[PDB]
């Protein structure tokens, strides 16, 4: 529970490899205390009279088998405990972007894409590192410390141990204090380097102006100043950084010297042997890692608590409507009737219009007036407003999402292509000629890509085809030919043409001119001629 | 060209710091390594000195130990040598220590039955009496050494503190060295970037160049830190430790020296496999990021199509391979790293035990546990940095390629050599003569563009896209060379002067007002450092309303803390800069495809202020706000289709009529 379960669900279903790993790790922890004591015993047996070839052969055999045992147990348990990290990384990626897809864009695409892309790498790495490395540090800093402490407090002495151990708490606290400031002074270097990067980018984008007014030497003078500041920050950080190795060297040599001097003193009182001295020194040698492991543990367990709160907020707290409501549904979308719709973005005010099966309709208007809000709501990507959008008679919400999106064939004004080849963008229109032109090559000409979007939307063979300013890039003749061809092919199918040009969105079936926050009128092309002075055929030869 | 050669040539600079660091590190390593040698002496000569023969002597007082009877003195501590005198020993059996008051002819297996110590070793040299050393007696035989125990200890202590300083300094010094080299590097790079043809930045994005300036030089910084703080330090620590081992013992030193080939083969194969296993995760994570980014801004389209659930397919096709190679890297780590370190460490314990037992107690003697302890400490020190060594050796290649990139940038010879400004106002008499400019090869873009703009300003260049309107600006500032024809200013060939001189006559107000981050006053001045009060005057003359809102634009006012405000105010600042710099010739590469409402009105109010009293080139496409131009020129096909006044083209119809007919 709390910080335990927050990651524990991962190996709650994987307890086998996250418990065998712990067991093998503790077995290695205990077994690793043998080689030093065996070496000390070999020394003491050499010193005494009793020593034969059998003891030597026995000692080399036991050392070999202990080596092989530790080598296999590590190669297996650490393999499991880091394959677990790999699997947790793979799980967190999958779950994060699965939430991404199974969502809508009303308030999420509002949220900065920078945060969303930074999560999926930074925080995934942070949490996976928690699970693996933080657990390893916990094991080697809560037990390995206590195990070695007691191995030297029961098998060597309870006097030499405390003496040779007193400096290590000081070492750990000094390491923590140094880390408390190196990070504080690392922000300075990183952000000054960022400022130099910003200035270099600003000087490299505006090269034409810089060289136009012959200021490049000033620029070089400005670039050198910032480089000097970056160097100065790096020095203010290296000053502290160079205090790490000296302090560990000092407080490990002090440990070794206390051990050796006090051990010789005790031996002079016949409380140890020499083999015990060698074994205790080997123990001191093997006790270095936990002192850094404790710091790594605390760092990771302090970082993860927030680096996982982030993922939790961008994975679970998100509660929006991306799914439909009641089984209620209309198998056929032929007719579309609006009723007092007041859709708003996360716009419309008392809008009402009608469409019918096999009706090529067009909509136009001015700028700043709801024109995308009409079809955008029909795509179910933003919260619904007042009124009703019924395909036959019932509210919009009951319409299923899968069937709805399958019916719509949409071409967006802000066109976007994903697949790297046009063939896959169409497997996802007058382009038979574009094939015999400059470009199935690759994606990522605006008009050509709009044509690709048109072909892709048409390939659905849909029943409600929405075109949103999809003909503003091509010529008037080209768009006229496109609309004529689609109307002839899709004679018995509905269309919702939308474009700034008031030529292909009036005479098809009807024009719903939108002005301000309400409708100007619901007439047709012929009625549009006799109406308020507006963008009529005067502005188009 | 070799990367290493230039890296060494760059390191030779700031060589004083490098030599100081190397020598400080060498002395610190020696001082530290001398510690385990002190421990060996302090064990063998003091703790294990009791084994040496003892002689009956109350003469050398203050160091002659007292048994229950007469007092004794060590062999080598015999200040008044008496030669044989009375031979005595203190032997060790199990835990007990036994005093033998008689000469012994052999050493070997020691057995005690009833106070009669027996040493035979298969020879039965003799049977000797013995007396248990009790507890106080054993301590009395240990007191003479206590002083030495303390003394050497202090020595150890001393050196430690000493080494600490000699360990700090060097590292710090190394840091400076590397950093300073990078600084040098960066400077040179940037200098060479200011000698680069505009083609360089035309055929390359800004991100690439900035990365080649800063991020690559940071990679080179890390390369220098890797080479110095890891390879040099590790090599020095290996040389010192091996020397100490060779001083201690030879054959065991030959065994220890037999590990360098082991590290060589370990590193070779680890790199050979880690190259695979790390390239094939860096590339795959790049693919992962590309897929995730290409499928997030299309949340409105991916949702409304048949791919909200098909992305998973090809992704996981990539992701399973990513995780598979992650696990392969984990396997390679498992068969190496700390694991092989511990395997070798246990093999070293085995080597120590085998050698000592088989060569010392097979002959029943010549055992030095001080040498054992020193070897143990030395090999513990040795086996620390192997993992870092192999890791850095594997990592070196990316730094190698980044350094190669920066060297290629620093090395190419196609650069522009100039820097000389002018000393007069040209009066804007720019002339052209059958310029035939070709961009890549053979595909000419300008066809004998010949004309002569007089001091009368506003020679507007309004024409067709893909014609050469921007080529005119590029050749005017010599951003490119025409490769034919000629261009002149007051009869002076453009291709026989200096670029800085040429651009010192002409300014520009580009369609995209560059608002360099900082203060507005410096922005308009472009940090000139040669105008003090004219900037505010030439700004207020046209944008006098803007300061009325908040503070003073020259007075470090900061509406430009986001790389700016209103686009009109953005183009107005550009105009103010162009006026303050006050060139003779003036080019307006104005491209307003989407005019921002009526804000352009004041913009026109600004243009008339600046265009006057100059030789202005207005590369516009409105053909309505420039109806007072002294010479309209229309450009299509790369050749001057038509030229004339604002009215002389209306009479002749032509391309100008065609465009102005789309009024
Ligand atoms: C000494 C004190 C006195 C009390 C002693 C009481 C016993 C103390 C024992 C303590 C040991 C630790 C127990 C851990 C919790 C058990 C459940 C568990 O581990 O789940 C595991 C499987 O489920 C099992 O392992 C059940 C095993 C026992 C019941 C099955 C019959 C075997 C009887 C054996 C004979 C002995 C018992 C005979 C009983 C008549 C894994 O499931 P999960 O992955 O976690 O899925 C749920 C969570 N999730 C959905 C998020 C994934
Ligand atoms: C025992 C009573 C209860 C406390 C329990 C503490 C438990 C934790 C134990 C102790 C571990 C440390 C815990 C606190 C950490 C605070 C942040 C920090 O890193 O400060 C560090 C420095 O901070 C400064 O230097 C601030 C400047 C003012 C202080 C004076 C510094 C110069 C002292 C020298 C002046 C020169 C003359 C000498
Ligand atoms: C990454 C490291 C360099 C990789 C390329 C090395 C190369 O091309 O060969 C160089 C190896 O390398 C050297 O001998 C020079 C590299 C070290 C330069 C000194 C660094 C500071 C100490 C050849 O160097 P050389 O001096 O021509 O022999
Ligand atoms: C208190 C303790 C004080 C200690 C002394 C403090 C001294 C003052 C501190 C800073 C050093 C200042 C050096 C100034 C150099 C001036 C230029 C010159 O002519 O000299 C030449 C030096 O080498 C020779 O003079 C030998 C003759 C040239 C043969 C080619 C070099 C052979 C390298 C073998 C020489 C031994 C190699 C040693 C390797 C570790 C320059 O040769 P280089 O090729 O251009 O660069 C070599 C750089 N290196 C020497 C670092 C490799
Ligand atoms: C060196 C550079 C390479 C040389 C290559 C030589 C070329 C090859 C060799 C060629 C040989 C000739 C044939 C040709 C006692 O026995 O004497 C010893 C000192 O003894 C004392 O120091 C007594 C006084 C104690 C002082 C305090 C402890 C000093 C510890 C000092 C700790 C050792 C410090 C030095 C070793 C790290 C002398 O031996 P050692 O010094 O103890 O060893
Ligand atoms: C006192 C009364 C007894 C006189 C005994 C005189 C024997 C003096 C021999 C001292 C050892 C030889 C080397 C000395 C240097 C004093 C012991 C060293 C003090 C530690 C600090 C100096 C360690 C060296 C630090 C690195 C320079
Ligand atoms: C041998 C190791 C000596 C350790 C010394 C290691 C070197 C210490 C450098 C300074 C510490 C880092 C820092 O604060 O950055 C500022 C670096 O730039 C400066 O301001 C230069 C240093 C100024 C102080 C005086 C000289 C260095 C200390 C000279 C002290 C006397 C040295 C006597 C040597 C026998
Ligand atoms: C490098 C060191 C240089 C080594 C060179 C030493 C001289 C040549 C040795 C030849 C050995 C050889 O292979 O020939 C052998 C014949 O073939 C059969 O194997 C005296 C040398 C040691 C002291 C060096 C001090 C260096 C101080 C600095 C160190 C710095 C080191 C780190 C930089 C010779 O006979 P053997 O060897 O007796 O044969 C095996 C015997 N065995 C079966 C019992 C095992
Ligand atoms: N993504 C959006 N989020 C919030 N409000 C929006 C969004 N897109 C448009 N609006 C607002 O919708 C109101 C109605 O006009 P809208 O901008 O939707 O259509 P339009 O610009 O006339 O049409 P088109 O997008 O086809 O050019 C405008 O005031 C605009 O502020
Ligand atoms: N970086 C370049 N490398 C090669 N050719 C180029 C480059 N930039 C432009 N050109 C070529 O220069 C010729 C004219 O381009 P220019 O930019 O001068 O046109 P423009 O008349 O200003 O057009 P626009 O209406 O887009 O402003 C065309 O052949 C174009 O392909």
């Amino acid at each position: 529970f709390s910080v335990l379960k927050k990651l524990g669900w991962f190996f709650k279903a994987y307890w086998l490899r996250y418990t065998i790993a712990i067991v093998l790790l503790l077995a290695v922890n205990v077994i690793e205390m043998f080689p030093p004591k065996l070496l000390g015993n070999a020394i003491d047996d050499m010193k005494a009279g009793a020593f034969t070839a059998e003891g030597l052969l026995f000692y080399i055999g036991i050392f070999f088998v202990l080596t092989a045992a530790v080598y296999i147990m590590s190669y297996f348990w650490m393999h499991q405990l880091f394959g677990g990290a790999n699997l947790m990384e793979k799980i967190l990626r999958t779950k994060l972007m699965g939430h991404l897809l199974t969502m809508s864009p009303p308030f999420y695409e509002k949220n900065r894409t920078g945060d969303l892309m930074a999560r999926g790498t930074n925080d995934l790495q942070a949490v996976s590192l928690t699970t693996g490395f933080g657990i390893l540090t916990l094991v080697d800093s809560t037990m390995f410390m206590m195990t070695i402490f007691l191995t030297m407090g029961f098998l060597i002495s309870w006097k030499l141990t405390f003496a040779a151990i007193i400096p290590l708490p000081v070492m750990a606290i000094a390491i923590s204090l140094y880390g408390s400031k190196i990070h504080e002074r690392f922000t300075e270097a990183q952000n000054a380097f960022g400022a130099l990067n910003d200035r270099v980018l600003e000087s490299v984008s505006g090269v034409r102006v810089i060289r136009a007014y012959v200021q490049e030497t000033n620029d070089v003078r400005r670039f050198n100043e910032m480089t000097a500041d970056v160097y100065q920050k790096n020095m203010k950080v290296a000053f502290i950084d160079s205090l790490f190795e000296p302090t560990v060297k000092l407080l490990v040599g002090a440990s070794y010297l206390i051990g050796l001097g006090y051990g010789a003193f005790l031996v002079f009182r016949n409380e140890l042997t020499l083999g015990e001295l060698v074994s205790f020194n080997v123990y001191l040698g093997m006790m270095i890692w936990p002192m850094f492991a404790i710091g790594e543990l605390i760092n990771v367990m302090q970082r993860g608590n927030a680096s996982l709160d982030r993922v939790n907020e961008t994975l679970s707290y998100e509660t929006d409507v991306t799914d439909p409501k009641q089984p209620a549904d209309l198998k056929e979308p032929g007719d579309i009737v609006f009723s007092h719709v007041s859709f708003t973005y996360p716009n419309l005010q008392d809008i009402s219009f009608t469409v019918r099966k096999g009706q090529t309709v067009g909509i136009a208007g001015k700028t700043g007036s709801g024109k995308t809000t009409i079809i955008k709501q029909l795509l179910r990507q933003y919260p619904p407003g007042e009124g009703s959008i019924t395909f036959s008679g019932v509210p919009i919400q009951q319409i299923p999402l899968d069937r709805l999106r399958g019916w719509i064939g949409y071409v967006p004004q802000d066109h976007l292509l994903f697949s790297r080849t046009v063939k896959e963008n169409i497997l996802y229109a007058h382009f038979e000629k574009d094939l015999h032109m400059l470009p199935e090559t690759m994606v990522g000409s605006g008009g050509q890509k709009q044509r690709i979007s048109i072909a892709r939307a048409l390939m659905a063979n849909p029943e409600i085809l929405i075109l949103d300013q999809s003909l503003s890039a091509v010529d008037a003749k080209t768009e006229a030919a496109i609309i004529k061809n689609i109307r002839e092919n899709r004679k018995g199918k509905t269309t919702f043409i939308l474009t700034h040009r008031l030529s292909a969105v009036e005479h098809a079936d009807l024009i719903l001119v939108m002005d301000g926050g309400v409708i100007a009128e619901r007439g047709t092309h012929q009625e549009l001629l006799a109406n308020n002075g507006w963008y009529r055929e005067q502005y188009e030869r | 060209m070799k990367i290493g050669k230039t890296l060494w040539r760059y390191a030779l600079l700031y060589r004083k710091l490098l030599i100081t660091a190397v020598l400080l590190l060498t002395v610190a390593v020696g001082a530290e390594l001398t510690g385990p040698f002190i421990g060996k002496k302090m064990i063998d000569d003091h703790i294990l000195g009791i084994e040496k023969t003892w002689y009956e002597a109350a003469e050398k007082d203050k160091n002659a130990v007292q048994f229950h009877g007469v007092s004794y003195v060590r062999e080598d501590r015999l200040q008044e040598p008496v030669s044989k005198a009375k031979e005595a020993h203190i032997y060790q059996v199990g835990m007990a220590f036994y005093f033998v008051d008689q000469a012994v002819s052999f050493d070997g297996n020691r057995t005690v039955s009833d106070g009669k110590l027996t040493i035979t070793n298969g020879d039965k040299s003799r049977a000797y009496a013995a007396e248990k050393l009790t507890k106080q007696e054993l301590f009395q035989f240990y007191q003479p050494e206590i002083k030495g125990m303390v003394l050497l200890i202090a020595l150890y202590g001393g050196l430690l503190v000493f080494s600490v300083f000699f360990q700090y300094g060097q590292h710090y010094l190394l840091q400076m060295s590397a950093n300073r080299i990078i600084q040098k590097m960066r400077q040179d790079v940037f200098s060479h970037i200011q000698k680069m043809p505009i083609r360089y930045f035309d055929n390359l994005p800004a991100g690439k160049v900035v990365a080649r300036i800063t991020n690559d030089t940071e990679a080179i910084r890390d390369l220098y830190v890797t080479v110095l703080s890891t390879f040099v330090t590790s090599g020095i620590y290996m040389f010192g430790i091996f020397t100490a081992l060779f001083l201690l013992d030879v054959k065991l030193a030959f065994v220890a020296l037999a590990i360098v080939p082991i590290i060589w083969l370990w590193s070779v194969i680890y790199r050979r496999y880690a190259s695979y296993y790390n390239q094939k995760i860096r590339s795959i994570n790049s693919d992962i990021n590309a897929k995730m980014n290409e499928s997030i801004q299309g949340m409105t389209i991916i949702q409304a199509f048949r791919h909200q659930k098909e992305t998973m397919r090809e992704f996981e096709e990539l992701n399973e391979s990513h995780f598979y190679f992650q696990n392969r890297m984990l396997n390679l780590n498992s068969l190496m790293s700390h694991n092989l370190v511990n395997v070798i460490r246990n093999l070293a314990f085995v080597a120590l035990i085998w050698h000592f037992g088989g060569a010392s107690l097979n002959a029943a003697g010549i055992v030095s546990i001080g040498v054992l302890y020193a070897f143990v400490d030395y090999l513990n020190r040795l086996f620390q940095p192997i993992t870092g060594i192999v890791n850095q050796f594997s990592k070196l290649e990316l730094a190698r390629v980044s350094a190669g990139r920066v060297f290629e940038l620093l090395e190419e010879k196609n650069t522009e050599e100039a820097g000389e400004p002018a000393k007069e106002r040209a009066l804007g008499r720019v002339e052209f003569r059958d310029v035939s400019f070709a961009y890549q090869e053979g595909e000419e873009v300008l066809k004998h563009i010949s004309f002569t703009a007089q001091k009368g300003e506003t020679v507007a260049l309004v024409g067709h896209t893909g014609s050469g309107k921007s080529s005119i600006l590029n050749l005017l500032f010599r951003f490119y060379d025409a490769q034919k024809g000629d261009v002149l200013i007051d009869g002076k060939s453009i291709y026989n002067m200096s670029r800085q001189e040429l651009r010192s006559h002409m300014g520009i107000v580009l369609q995209d007002p560059y608002l360099f981050s900082g203060t507005i006053g410096s922005n308009v001045s472009l940090d000139d450092e040669r105008m003090t009060e004219e900037e505010i005057k030439n700004a207020l003359r046209q944008v006098g309303a803007e300061p009325l809102l908040k503070k003073l634009p020259k007075g470090i006012n900061e509406p430009v803390i986001e790389k700016g405000l209103s686009s009109g105010e953005r183009q107005l600042i550009s105009f103010a800069r162009a006026l303050a710099f006050d060139p003779a010739i003036l080019i307006l590469d104005q491209a307003t495809a989407h005019i921002d409402t009526e804000t352009e009105a004041v913009i026109q109010k600004a243009l008339d202020v600046v265009k006057q009293g100059r030789t202005t080139f207005v590369i516009a496409h409105r053909l309505s706000t420039i109806r007072n131009a002294d010479q309209i020129l229309v450009l299509d096909k790369g050749e001057i289709v038509e030229r004339g006044n604002h009215e002389e083209l209306m009479a002749l119809e032509g391309q100008y009529y065609q465009m102005y007919e789309l009024q």
